[PDB]
Formats: C-alpha cells, sequence, structure tokens
C-alpha cells in the first residue's frame, strides 16, 4: 500500500505518514462447481 | 455426442493427438480403449 | 517503519466470478 | 503461418487447435480474450485467426449416404442414386 | 391444428418424413 509522506507532518520516519482513505477486502478461493449463464454476446451475466 | 469427449482410459479423447504424439505400435493399445468405449455408447443408444 | 496507527467481515454478495476459459459460449448454461 | 483459404473443405491447424472444416466469415462478436468459440455439445464452431484477428466459422463438410432406386432387376438395369443431404453442386 | 403446432452434426443425420 502506498504511504503518503508530507511536509505537513515531518515527525520522524515512523511518524511521517498519512492514512488518507483506503479499503481492501481479501476473500480466499475454494474448489466449487458453478453453473455460469452466458448471454448472446458471450458475457457471463449470471451464475449459481 | 458427449461420450465422444470421454477418455475411457486412454491418454486423450482426441484420436489425432493419440496417434500424433505416440509411436505406431503403442497407439493401438490406446485406440483400442477408445473403440471398445465408443462402441459401447452406440450399443446403448441403439438398444434404448 | 511506521507508528500512530489508531477485523470486521462483510458479505460477498455474488462476486468473484471470473471467465473460467478462453472459449466463447453464447446463450448456453455451462 | 500458411495463407488462409475459405469455402473449401480444408484440414486446419490454428494456434494448437486442429479440425477439418469449411472456414467462412462469421457474424459472431467475440470478446477480446476469447480465442475459439464452442456450441452446445462441446464442438468448436468458431475460431479467430491469430494473424488478422478475424472470427471465422467452421462447418463440417458434406457427408450423406448414397442410396440406389432400382426399378427391379427383372424390369430393368437402370438405377437412380439419391445422395442424401447434399446440395446438388458438390456431388461430383 | 395451427394452435397445436405452435404450442409444440458428426456421423448423425435425421432422415426426412415421407408424408409431409
Amino acid at each position: 500500500l502506498a504511504l503518503h509522506r508530507s511536509y505537513l507532518t515531518p515527525g520522524d520516519s515512523s511518524s511521517g505518514w498519512t492514512a488518507g482513505a483506503a479499503a481492501y477486502y481479501v476473500g480466499y478461493l475454494q474448489p466449487r462447481t458453478f453453473l455460469l449463464k452466458y448471454n448472446e454476446n458471450g458475457t457471463i451475466t449470471d451464475a449459481v | 455426442v458427449k461420450q465422444l469427449s470421454s477418455n475411457f482410459g486412454a491418454i486423450s479423447s482426441v484420436l489425432n493427438d493419440i496417434l500424433s504424439r505416440l509411436d505406431p505400435p503403442e497407439a493401438e493399445v490406446q485406440i483400442d480403449r477408445l473403440i471398445t468405449g465408443r462402441l459401447q455408447s452406440l450399443q446403448t443408444y441403439v438398444t434404448q | 517503519n511506521l507508528t500512530t496507527r489508531t477485523p470486521a467481515y462483510t458479505n460477498s454478495f455474488t462476486r468473484g466470478v471470473y471467465y473460467p476459459d478462453k472459449v466463447f459460449r453464447s446463450s448456453v448454461l455451462h | 503461418s500458411t495463407n488462409l483459404v475459405k469455402n473449401k473443405c480444408v484440414n486446419f491447424n490454428f494456434n494448437g487447435l486442429t479440425g477439418t472444416g469449411v472456414l467462412t466469415e462469421s457474424n459472431k462478436k467475440f470478446l477480446p480474450f476469447q480465442q475459439f468459440g464452442r456450441d452446445i455439445a462441446d464442438t468448436t464452431d468458431a475460431v479467430r485467426d491469430p494473424q488478422t484477428l478475424e472470427i471465422l466459422d467452421i462447418t463440417p463438410c458434406s457427408f450423406g449416404g448414397v442410396s440406389v432406386i432400382t426399378p427391379g432387376t427383372n424390369t430393368s438395369n437402370q438405377v437412380a442414386v439419391l445422395y442424401q443431404d447434399v446440395n446438388c453442386t458438390e456431388v461430383p | 391444428e395451427d394452435l397445436l403446432f405452435n404450442k409444440v452434426f458428426n456421423g448423425l443425420t435425421v432422415l426426412p418424413p415421407l408424408l409431409t
């Protein structure tokens, strides 16, 4: 993740940082069977 | 038509590949597995 | 290093489906 | 990279997929990642040529069973032959 | 009959019916 260092908060190397805004969601994958529905153009428009 | 896509125990379900990537004496064992298998699928369609 | 940093789970509603192969199928359920 | 031929029953080996078919212009709109196109029953009915990125349809070439209509050997030795399921421009 | 009718590869060939 990029860390923003700015003139506003020189602090020390540890304290020279700004969180800004970030969100990350990690979900692991498992072996599964899915029925995928492909439309006329070939896009997967649904799955079960 | 789907049974044409099942190995029946050979290296591959495609006759061209078994013949192309194997020596002529040992491909005959692999084709004979497909021929016994594919013939059984046709006998079941005709009886049913 | 870093300092002064002041987990919850959210439902994945039907997300994470990726085109399994490079084949094209139209109007088919596979 | 041998040159492409169309409207003839030509054996073909594309980028690793091989079949015998008549290759013609296709109206199918393939998405960019897709390489071949398969119909129901796992049969490849479309391929995109690698060199010009154009979608080409594959249709099996003709195969029909000749049948013979005989007036009867006692009446005559004339016969007429029905080549089934063949537009009569490919019979010879 | 019209109401009734409306409501209703490889090595394989479907031969056509004799009485159309």
